[PDB]
């Protein structure tokens, strides 16, 4: 049902923004509900160092939880397993807001390339504010000269990079398109 | 900024040089020219005293006269006088005095009362677009009330 | 913006002027250097009221230079810009990216990004004016200028005006 879509939900984040092996760690969580780290090390034949941070990416993004599988074997030795638990509802929390902010960020570069803010004297290697500007424009002048070069400036943050960001915005929506409603598909049940 | 955010030198407690608290005093284009020329009257009054032992022309022809009275290098003061005559729209000081008495009745902070006198508008909304200070401090209807009263007094001299 | 202000000044009086008539030169210098001057702290000091009753209390002789130091308190009127404020004005000269509106004693500049898009610049025009969809705004044109930025530099205040908003451009 819905939780199965949550099972498949994290696959979207894992197989898109990460490498191929990252789902191989996630797949093992769905493979065994109590996923022993020592076993998952053997399953993909990756050493202790190579498998370590892979769980952390699933842990940090609220996708997995390495549950401290402390238990007492027959030998009475310090037995510990990083049981990669699947915290399904909390991983939803991580994917939900991460889609939220990135749409804003790509918008930000658009507005910045539509409102020139500063100036620059590329001859004297000096950038100017408009207030800096209004100090060296002469009443006999139409562009604010400099004080080290006594030369006009250039407008800063013009609109030649404006069109760059819209593709990033459009690529953001078209690539996050599979993810947005996949969260809302789960959020219908809120489980 | 223009939202009643003024520095220490422009607080309400303008201590006079006698050392006591007093209200901040601001001037609009309803008193500035009518006080400057008056003060110039005193200036020329002493200037000849100790020496013994429309509105447009009344502005500049007497501006040069007090340029004789003053040090004359203050032609930027003359620019201010010109700016006044072009955009200061009161006369017969009792006129503006009734205006100011009304604005004292308004219970408005002196900055706002100066805002009203300086500006010549038609509606409360025009004021709210120019004076974000004056948007709700009184009924917008009362804003238009006093704007219309000004328009009644809004006679070019 | 205009204000009646009570200002205090410290004036140095060189010894040669130590006549019985020191206050003469004193008030003289006061006027000669206060009326119509710019301060980063009070704005252009327009005119001084009560030329007679000025507190001139007592000199101090600097330990060297023997010049007396006087602390004059006096009451006058100043013109001070403020950000976001609405004023009238008139241009003086032109700029490729805006125009400098002489708001009375001071000149307020409006920049290219500070104007509405329909207000475009014509360099060919004489004087090169700024042409909106409805307004051609020239040197003597009356512009409703809104004070956006102000420079508080001592002796020199610079103001940033803009007509991008409504009720602006021609008054
Ligand atoms: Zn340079």
């Amino acid at each position: 049902p819905i939780d199965d879509i949550v099972k498949n939900l994290l696959k979207f984040v894992v197989r898109g923004f990460y490498g191929g092996s990252f789902v191989l760690v996630l797949d093992a969580i769905l493979f065994h509900s109590v996923l022993a780290e020592d076993d998952l090390k053997q399953l993909l034949s990756i050493n202790k160092t190579e498998l370590g941070p892979l769980i952390a990416r699933l842990r940090s993004d609220r996708l997995i939880s390495i549950h401290k599988q402390r238990e007492y074997p027959p030998n009475s030795k310090s037995v510990e397993r990083v049981y990669y638990y699947v915290k399904y509802p909390h991983a939803i929390d991580a994917i939900k807001w991460k889609v939220h902010q990135v749409v804003q960020r790509l918008k930000d570069d658009l507005d910045k390339n539509s409102e020139p803010n500063g100036y620059m004297c590329p001859i004297c290697l000096t950038k100017y504010t408009q207030l800096e500007a209004v100090q060296l424009l002469n009443f006999d002048r139409t562009e604010f000269l400099c004080s080290l070069c006594d030369e006009p400036l250039v407008e800063d943050d013009s609109g030649k990079k404006n069109k760059e960001k819209q593709d990033k915005l459009n690529r953001l929506m078209d690539q996050i398109q599979p993810i947005i409603d996949s969260l809302k598909k789960i959020d219908d049940s809120r489980i | 900024a223009a939202t009643l955010q003024l520095g220490q030198e422009f607080q309400l407690k303008q201590i006079n040089h006698q050392g006591e608290e007093e209200e901040l005093i601001a001037l609009n284009l309803s008193e500035a020219r009518l006080v400057i020329k008056e003060a110039l009257v005193e200036r020329r009054r002493a200037f000849k005293r100790s020496q013994k032992k429309t509105r447009e022309k009344e502005l500049e022809s007497i501006d040069v006269l007090l340029e004789q009275t003053t040090g004359g290098n203050n032609k930027d003061l003359k620019n201010t006088m010109q700016y006044l005559t072009n955009f200061s729209r009161f006369r017969d000081q009792e006129t503006v005095g009734a205006v100011i008495q009304l604005l004292k009745s308004t219970g408005l902070h002196p900055f706002e009362v100066a805002q009203l006198g300086s500006l010549a508008c038609d509606t409360a909304d025009e004021a709210k677009t120019l004076i974000p200070s004056l948007n709700n401090k009184i009924s917008d209807d009362e804003l238009e009330r006093i704007l219309k009263e000004l328009s009644n007094l809004e006679t070019l001299y | 913006m205009f204000f009646i202000k009570d200002l205090s000044l410290n004036i140095t009086l060189h010894p040669s002027f130590f006549g019985p008539r020191m206050k003469q030169y004193l008030k003289t210098k006061l006027l000669e250097e206060v009326e119509g001057s710019c301060t980063g702290k009070f704005g252009y000091i327009l005119c001084v009221l009560d030329y007679d009753n000025i507190d001139i209390q007592r000199g101090r002789i600097l330990p060297t230079d023997g010049s007396a130091e006087f602390n004059v308190k006096y009451r006058a009127v100043v013109f001070k810009p403020f950000k976001g404020e609405v004023v009238d004005g008139t241009v003086v000269s032109c700029s490729q990216h805006g125009f400098e509106v002489q708001v009375g004693p001071m000149k307020v500049f409006v920049t290219k990004h500070l104007m509405p898009q329909d207000l475009t610049f014509n360099a060919g025009s004489n004087p090169p004016s700024y042409q909106s969809s409805e307004d051609v705004i020239t040197i003597k044109s009356r512009i409703r200028v809104k004070i956006e930025g102000c420079i508080s530099q001592v002796s020199s205040i610079h103001a940033i005006g803009s007509i991008k908003e409504d009720y602006l451009g021609a008054i």
